[PDB]
């Protein structure tokens, strides 16, 4: 489960930290966000190898752009390198659901959804992965444009926690990012092991669970 | 389309000194979707305890069926069924459906009320009896449970020690399986008192 | 068929069921009631394979009505749910199984408790504070996990349902033509006439 | 791995004690040596439940037959009843059995396959470990074995299976059926796979596990 | 029809101490229900204080280790005898594996050594070059048996402080090499008892700043 | 992708105190037809290496040609071709392993299981296996086909671990091999009575024995077996 | 499997090899494929071991009950009972059976029942996987009214060739001699027949 | 993708295209513009396989823009349609064909005529008074056959389109989240900002 | 198809039947399966008629070019050229070829190339569908260093049996005699060989 949304105070990016091999839990502590540059984030969903390889490659292509043009690549251009690459591989069996989130002065805060079918969409809200529907349910029903940075950070965290609980193929920990005009700011790792019980108690939610 | 792994869930049983333990997780799902957080997989008929993993409809059906058979048993025999005898009743009943089986991994735990001897057994879906002195495992995380039990377990544990071992064995096995977890229950069974503990565990 | 939800609040069970009946690229009907009253204080919503859904609901309805007349007494929701589960548990190993998922919403007059039972076509029964069959659950379970409180009124229950329907109309690919909503409480079954 | 060996005054059957579910060992000390009647014993390979169930059904029917006729059961009866039953089910009952015993007629050793074919022999092996065991039987077997020679050959043949076959392991179980005497069932005759003492005790400090709720369960009336 | 893949069984296990790391593997090689060898090493010193195992299809494992050993040799030539850091090795192996993305190496790969701060490091890879650094990991046939035990005994998962009412977790602390070897020897004896493809021998490579030492232990041969 | 047509069955081998022994029967099967009865499946390479091949015979004849061409190429511009720069068993094996793995990787295997037996120039016993998948392993005993199932268990009773090799004489080891070839003749339906055996010793060099026969077969007990259960006559 | 039955002056001789295989593995190397359905009516079995054993057991049952009621059945009657079972159940049976018998009126008779459950009365019959290799040999060397010794040689040479070429055949050559003089079991070992 | 319509009236071509983008049981987006301007007086709407649709549209757009710059001249709608057809006719016998259907709406300044071209992924071209790709046509063709007149104004054209969208929102099984409408006339291309 | 080559004192004789079938239909009943790749190097063809004709034509080409450069090729050389084609193209060829030749140094030689493209030097070789039925017969009757008349009889009797039992074989028995004395074509008609 990965998510990114636009609001008054920029972009929130929230991801879980689980890797699966069928019903085997491969890892609970995996990074699903690639820091392409200080103003550009990539989220990873799908094939682990496919995501890691092609999103670090994207970081190389974005570095070369700023060498040959003496200027950071636009979110639009960075997303379209990745979408044009996966489109060349269409039918080969690549599996990738990515969000390219960042700020440039000409664009403002921008989110692009890119998948291995070759779909590329600009938009304000996306949830990607096995647990996307769970994340949407919570996110869509609490989302305003006017969320405070503090509230938006929590909603992002709470939407991934929601997915971590219900989706068998999401969990481990929530990794949080905030993107502003000044670039991305890491807002820490949050293990679901402790976060679930704290949220249950403090929020009074999750009454489905034996307290 | 693999009946044994649509709903998920695990059961483990261990023997200790003059006691047995049987534990299960609380998850019922439909593949990726977690549906219920309270689906218990351990039932009892008198002092004999039965855990059932596998397809949830067959778990519910077999429990209803064994409650039926052990009720008639008690009325005719004028005593509660013993674990050794129940084990054989489970085996007969599963093998009766040889060419249309119940998709389940049953686990029997109890203390023979006459000999005082602790007793556990497990079965495959068609009725074959695995009787072990040490431990029995069943469900979607049976590989993980075999691993944990084979390292953690030692013989002749006191009830309060045996509780820590079975709990840690189940908890850490469930955390490595997508389709198991979402809460756990542990039954500590002595000759004439049974303690039932709900374990706090990660809810992902 | 597709969408059937249930929420059990303090003093009632609320069942919401989609009105669309679709075969191919035609919405044949946009006002379908995917529900049968089994007894005065027990309501069953159903979804699944065309034909099977209604045939199953009406068969169950006949059997509960017969029991009521014979014993001059209303079966508890727990009892009706166990009867329904056993019928489905039988069907799954039949020549042609009933491909029907059901919610049973009932008010038990003896306990003075509302009860929601979710049962799938395999005969998988669970008692739930809130439930759903089909793709609906992928959105509504996580949403309810956040917004649901055990001590909510019937009016708060209906507002929690509006949230669920709003979310499904936003993110679901198919047009399910809104829901018919029914409340089961100590005074029986009534339908909300606009939603 | 299961073997049968004939000797001067009887027949001996032996088996390993490993049960498997896919690549996992389900039971480290299961008993594959089954009693059809007091002096007719059965060794089973294949679908575990099928070999136990088919052995018990024929064992029950053989007991009733023995009572009806006032006679000791014969191995040829166990053989004919097993083969006719397995045949009727066209191999869907996955039972592979080495049937041995002594009766008024003398000493007998037979093999039965799932489809209902039977074989006579002086030495036989069945199961995943049958090739390892048959290599040892074909290397050492001679006509006119003594009791002690037949037991040694049988346990040697099982050991080949334990060591060289991943499908077989743990201990060697023997049953000796000698003409005139009681069948002796040597449970864990050989135990050459004892687990070494572990490096550590994983016994936990009490209160390690986090608990939400306790309650006394009522098993009484 | 020709199947280009096979399963040679065996199981591997890597653990990271504060100033050391271990890569353990059983020495058994199997196909179907036959033992090919009781002593076929699958854990290798690759130079530059890196040890590597590619468990699964033995042919693909040997091909990968050969290619990595060759990768290290050319790194020295092309970059003035510079030491290949464990992180740089890890990234190199990703590219080796991802090269055959559409005809993969059917192996679970683990590398162990010291990071550039002298700390114990373990990296693990999927067959097509996905990777992550971790304190410990098991691979191969008995991975599912051993991994949850390592979570419990190495990372102290689901363990709480007695009498804290499940509110204070057992505190994560580095293990001694003596303790890590106890967990490895017990992980493998447990794996041997319950998995038919695991047994015969255990071989451990330990990596410290003083180089690569080797320890060997008899396992049950059944 | 092929299917094997004319095939050879088990190659068996083991290490003893000074050298290695390897053996294989002289049959080329054509499915169930025992078609060709004079087929050498042990190919000696120099005076220190024998390569034993099972599986497809057309692919075996290709591998013979590769090996006789390898000895030729090694002699080229090589004054020490018969001395310090002679082909080692380890050189010959690694070459075959390389080819086997390349061909499986092109989805066009050489449909064979190969055992390279020999003694290295430093007196060390060499015994290693490779097959159509490019899978390789060494052990004090190695065998292919039925050999692995029936020969290894018997040969492992003589040499069970490394420490048993110094304690095994060429008399004992050759006896184990000859006995194992008799068992395979009893129990393998694709085997023959006629076989070749080769000893590579670090003192006596390469001894190659052709036209061996399985002897001392127990068949007499057959006359006492009547029917399949109840038949008495 | 290699099986044959040959009529001669004094009666009929049945021959078979002793090898049973599961793929390339020889499950039994001393099999008895010559099976008695009556004192002087025997059959050679080829096909599913389960199917031919089950059939032979049922025929022995029918002929023992026939004898109880109407006395000794003819070889033709025995062949007719085999055919009835084989034909009526052709979809579930893999059984090739040669029926050979000795009446005192009818002398030696051979009936072959191939996979269809058709019946063929022949002077001699060959069947089993190994038979393909000796059609040429048997057609050239068979004469009517051979002696006992000639017929024993004809079978020994014939099955010797079948064993040599067929991997599915092997072990000992078992024979059963059926004459007025009674019933004689012969066995011939590899070390004899191999180097004919 | 799914719904793309076109109506050619007296003095304009009107293109209506659905806003929904769906993958699985999630509507990812509800404001998608399934259109590229090829030249100032030529618009192309597209529907079909994910990825292929945009990649094809943008490739065609680049080629027409290049031609415009090179010749300082705008290709006639007939010419652009023939170019697009030939590209699709090529693709269908390629290693991996473009699975894209298109409508081309253009105003030919030389003839002073609006033109609508319907082209499928096989490169099947027709000039039509009204056209549709996918399941839409099964409802809209018969509806337009009845209500369409050749001499209608642009306002009448938009009302005829409301009829089509109303019918599709009534009878189509899937929620396509309304349409974006664009008019191509002698003054170029403009979008109706509410529909 | 029934084909064989037999070495004898003076050289080698090639034998074949003349029947070619499409299913049960005899497409040609007077086929020539004995084909010349050099003056005294001939082959017998079995398998796909297209494949064995295409192969034989290519070999004749290679041997005619070999002759131009290095003089008369050995029988072994001819077999090696067949093998090279059959082995390298094993996945697209259904060809079973017997190569028989007469050098003045090497005398009569026979090489068989079965479906795999393996090569086997033999005193005599049999192949084709009809060969299964005469393995027994040929093994028992073949002796080394037979006369011309004995070898002609051995082939005639052998193929006579193969034709009798194999429906895919029939027509005339063609033979080609290869000796120092040159090249001799023999034909034997049904009315002769049938009643041997
Ligand atoms: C939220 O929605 C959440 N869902 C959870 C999850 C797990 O689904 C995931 O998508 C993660 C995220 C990645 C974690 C690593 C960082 C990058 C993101 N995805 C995985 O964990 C994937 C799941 C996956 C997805 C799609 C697939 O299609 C084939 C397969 C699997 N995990 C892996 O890919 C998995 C990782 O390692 C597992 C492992 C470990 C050790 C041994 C074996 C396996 N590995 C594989 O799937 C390996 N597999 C190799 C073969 N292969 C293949 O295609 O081979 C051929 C023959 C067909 C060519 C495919 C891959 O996160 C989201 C956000
Ligand atoms: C020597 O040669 C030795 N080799 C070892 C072995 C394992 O091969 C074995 O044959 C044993 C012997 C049995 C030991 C137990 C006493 C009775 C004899 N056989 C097994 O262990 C079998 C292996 C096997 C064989 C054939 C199979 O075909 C499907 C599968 C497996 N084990 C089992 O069958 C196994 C037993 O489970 C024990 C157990 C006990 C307690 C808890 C869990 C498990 N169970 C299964 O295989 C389950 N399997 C499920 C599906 N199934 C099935 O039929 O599905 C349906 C839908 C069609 C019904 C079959 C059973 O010993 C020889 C001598
Ligand atoms: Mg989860
Ligand atoms: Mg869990
Ligand atoms: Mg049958
Ligand atoms: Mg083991
Ligand atoms: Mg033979």
């Amino acid at each position: 489960t990965t998510l990114a949304f636009r609001f008054q105070g920029g972009i929130i990016v929230a991801v879980d930290s689980r890797a699966t091999a069928g019903n085997w839990v491969a890892s609970q502590t995996v990074k699903k966000v690639i820091e392409i540059n200080p103003f550009l984030l990539g989220t990873m969903a799908g094939g682990a190898a496919d995501c890691q390889f092609w999103e670090t490659w994207l970081g190389s292509q974005c570095r070369l752009h700023e060498l040959r043009e003496k200027e950071r690549i636009s979110v639009a251009a960075a997303s379209k390198i990745l979408s044009n690459l996966v489109y060349q591989y269409k039918g080969a069996g690549l599996s990738m659901g990515t969000m390219i989130c960042g700020y440039t002065r000409k664009e403002g805060p921008t989110i692009y959804y890119v998948d291995s079918d070759g779909t590329r969409l600009k938009g304000d809200i996306f949830c990607v992965g096995s647990g996307q529907t769970f994340a949407y349910g919570v996110l869509d029903s609490n989302y305003k444009w006017d969320l405070s940075v503090e509230d938006a950070l929590y909603l992002g965290k709470r939407s991934i926690l929601a997915a971590a609980h219900r989706d068998a193929y999401s969990g481990g920990s929530v990794n949080l990012y905030h993107v502003t005009e000044d670039g991305w700011i890491y807002h820490g790792n949050h293990d679901v092991g402790e976060l679930f019980w704290k949220v249950k108690e403090e929020e009074g939610s999750f009454n489905n669970v034996i307290g | 389309s693999d009946p044994s792994s649509i709903n998920g869930g695990i059961v483990v049983a261990m023997t200790g000194k003059d006691c047995v333990a049987i534990a299960c997780d609380l998850r019922l799902g439909s593949q990726s979707l977690g549906v219920s957080n309270k689906f218990e997989k351990i039932f009892h008929y008198g002092h004999v305890f039965l855990g059932i993993t596998g397809l949830a409809t067959d778990v519910t059906t077999l429990n209803e069926m064994f409650r039926y058979k052990t009720n008639l048993y008690k009325l005719k025999e004028e005593r509660a069924i013993e674990p050794e005898t129940f084990t054989q009743l489970v085996s007969s009943s599963l093998y009766e459906r040889r060419f249309g089986p119940y998709f389940v991994g049953p686990v029997v735990a109890g203390i023979n009320s006459k000999s005082g001897k602790p007793f556990i057994a497990g079965f495959d879906l068609i009725g074959c009896i695995d009787e072990a002195k040490d431990f029995i495992v069943s469900g979607t995380a049976s590989d993980q449970l075999f691993g944990m039990c084979e390292s953690l377990y030692e013989p002749n544990l006191e009830p309060e020690d045996l509780f820590e071992t079975i709990s840690q064995a189940l908890l850490n096995a469930a955390d490595r399986d997508a389709l198991s977890g979402w809460g756990a229950v542990v039954y500590i069974i002595k000759k004439d008192e049974v303690v039932k503990r709900y374990l706090k565990m990660r809810q992902d | 068929m597709d969408i059937i939800l249930g929420i059990r609040v303090q003093d009632s069970v609320i069942l919401a069921s989609s009105k669309a009946v679709t075969r191919g690229i035609s919405v044949l009907k946009d006002s379908d009631d995917k529900t049968r009253q089994l007894s005065p204080h027990t309501l069953m919503s159903f979804a699944g394979e065309a034909g099977d859904t209604v045939q199953f609901a009406e068969y169950i309805q006949a059997n509960i009505q017969l029991y009521s007349i014979r014993e001059d007494y209303e079966l508890s929701p727990q009892a009706v749910s166990s009867f329904v589960r056993q019928e489905l548990a039988k069907s799954i190993r039949s020549r042609r199984p009933y491909q029907v998922n059901v919610l049973i919403g009932g008010y038990d007059k003896k306990k003075n408790k509302p009860e929601l039972y979710q049962i799938d076509y395999l005969g998988t029964k669970v008692e739930l504070p809130y439930g759903a069959h089909g793709y609906s659950g992928f959105y509504t379970f996580s949403l309810l996990d956040h917004h649901y409180r055990p001590d909510m009124t019937t009016e708060e229950g209906l507002d929690l349902l509006k949230l669920c329907v709003q979310e499904l109309e936003k993110r679901m690919p198919m047009d399910f033509k809104g829901v018919i909503v029914k409340i089961v409480d100590k005074d029986g079954i009534r339908q909300v006439d606009d939603f | 791995t299961i073997v049968g060996v004939k000797f001067n005054n009887g027949v001996v059957i032996a088996a390993d004690t490993r049960s498997t579910q896919g690549p996992i060992v389900a039971d480290k000390n299961c008993a594959k040596l089954h009693r059809i009647s007091p002096k007719i014993w059965c060794a089973g390979a294949g679908t575990a439940a099928d070999t136990e169930a088919v052995t018990q059904l024929i064992g029950s029917n053989i007991e009733l037959h023995s009572l009806y006729t006032s006679r000791e059961p014969r191995v040829v009866s166990a053989l004919q009843m097993l083969k006719q039953h397995l045949f009727k089910y066209q191999g869907h009952i996955g039972a592979y059995l080495i049937v041995a015993g002594v009766d008024p007629t003398g000493s007998h050793l037979f093999s039965i396959h799932a489809h209902g074919s039977t074989d006579v022999g002086y030495y036989l092996s069945l199961g995943s470990g049958s090739l390892a065991a048959m290599a040892v039987l074909e290397s050492h077997w001679k006509q006119d074995l003594t009791k002690e020679e037949a037991i040694k050959l049988a346990s040697d043949a099982i050991q080949a299976g334990i060591w060289n076959d991943l499908g077989s392991g743990s201990n060697v179980d023997v049953c000796v059926m000698e003409i005139g005497k009681d069948a002796e069932y040597l449970r864990n005759y050989l135990t050459p796979n004892v687990r070494e003492e572990k490096q550590k005790s994983y016994k936990f400090p009490r209160g390690t596990t986090a608990v939400l709720k306790e309650s006394i369960v009522n098993i009484c009336d | 029809q020709f199947n280009p893949y096979g399963d040679n069984g065996g199981t591997i296990l890597g653990i990271a101490g504060e100033d050391f790391a271990v890569l353990a593997g059983d020495t058994r090689n199997i196909t179907d229900y036959s033992i090919n060898s009781r002593y076929e090493p699958k854990v290798f010193d690759c130079g530059d204080n890196i040890v590597m195992s590619a468990n699964g299809f033995a042919a693909d494992g040997d091909a990968l280790v050969k290619r990595f050993k060759n990768s290290v040799k050319w790194y020295h030539f092309d970059h003035n005898d510079k030491k290949l850091s464990i992180n740089s090795a890890a990234r190199n192996i990703q590219h080796l594996l991802y090269g055959k993305r559409f005809f993969p190496y059917y192996v679970h790969t683990i590398i162990a050594g010291l990071d550039e701060d002298g700390k114990g490091a373990v990296y693990s890879f999927d067959p097509v070059g996905s990777y992550e650094r971790e304190q410990c990991r098991a691979g191969g046939a008995a991975a599912s048996l051993i991994m949850p035990f390592l979570d419990n005994q190495v990372n102290f998962k689901n363990q709480y402080e007695p009498g804290t009412n499940g509110k204070v977790k057992k505190p994560l602390k580095y293990l001694s090499v003596e303790e890590v070897i106890k967990l490895v020897r017990d992980s493998f004896t447990s794996a041997t008892e319950r998995h038919i493809q695991v047994g015969d021998g255990l071989e451990i490579l330990i990596v410290t700043k003083d180089g690569v030492r080797k320890e060997f232990y008899e396992l049950k041969r059944d | 992708t092929q299917q094997p047509i004319v095939t050879g069955t088990s190659v068996i081998s083991m290490k003893y105190d000074n050298g290695v022994i390897i053996a294989a029967d002289n049959l080329g099967s054509y499915g169930s037809l025992l078609r060709f009865n004079g087929v050498e499946r042990l190919i000696p390479v120099g005076d220190n290496t024998v390569v034993g091949i099972s599986g497809d015979i057309s692919d075996m004849q290709h591998i013979e040609r590769l090996l006789k061409d390898l000895v030729t190429e090694n002699a080229y511009d090589n004054p020490l071709a018969d001395a310090e720069e002679a082909l080692e068993p380890s050189y010959i094996f690694e070459y075959l392993a390389t080819v086997m793995y390349q061909r499986r990787s092109k989805m066009n295997p050489l449909w064979n299981a190969i055992i390279v037996a020999g003694v290295q120039s430093n007196g060390d016993q060499f015994l290693r296996y490779v097959n159509l998948l490019g899978v390789t392993y060494s052990s004090p005993t190695l065998a292919t086909g039925f050999g692995a199932h029936m020969a290894n268990p018997l040969l492992r009773k003589v040499v069970d671990r490394e420490s048993d090799i110094p304690k095994t004489t060429v008399q004992v080891a050759e006896e184990a091999i000859v006995n194992a070839m008799r068992v395979l003749y009893y129990r393998d339906a694709r085997s023959s009575r006629n076989f070749s055996l080769a000893i590579i010793d670090k003192n006596t060099g390469l001894t190659f024995k052709k036209n061996l026969q399985v002897e001392n077969m127990k068949w007499d007990f057959a006359k006492d077996i009547k029917g399949y259960g109840t038949q008495k006559i | 499997t290699s099986i044959m039955a040959v009529t001669f002056k004094d009666g009929v001789i049945l021959g078979a090899d002793s090898r049973t295989t599961t793929g390339a593995y020889i499950a039994n190397r001393v099999t008895d494929k010559l099976t008695r359905v009556h004192d002087k009516i025997w059959c050679c079995r080829s096909g599913s071991a389960a199917d031919t054993q089950a059939i032979a057991d049922i025929v022995q049952y029918h002929l023992e009950l026939y004898t109880s009621q109407y006395g000794t059945p003819s070889t033709e009657t025995a062949a007719s009972v085999f055919k009835e079972l084989c034909y009526e159940n052709k979809d579930n049976l893999t059984a090739g059976i040669i029926v050979a018998g000795y009446d005192d009126k009818n002398k030696g008779e051979v009936y072959t029942i191939p996979l269809g459950g058709s019946v063929h009365k022949l002077p001699y019959a060959i069947a089993g996987s190994g038979s393909t290799f000796i059609y040429g040999y048997c057609d050239k060397n068979f004469r009517e009214n051979m002696s006992k010794e000639e017929t024993v040689d004809f079978i020994k040479h014939s099955l010797s060739q079948a064993i040599k070429w067929d991997g599915s055949s092997g072990g000992v050559i078992r024979m059963v001699v059926l004459t007025a003089a009674g019933v004689e079991r012969l066995i011939f070992y590899p070390d004899e027949y191999e180097q004919l």
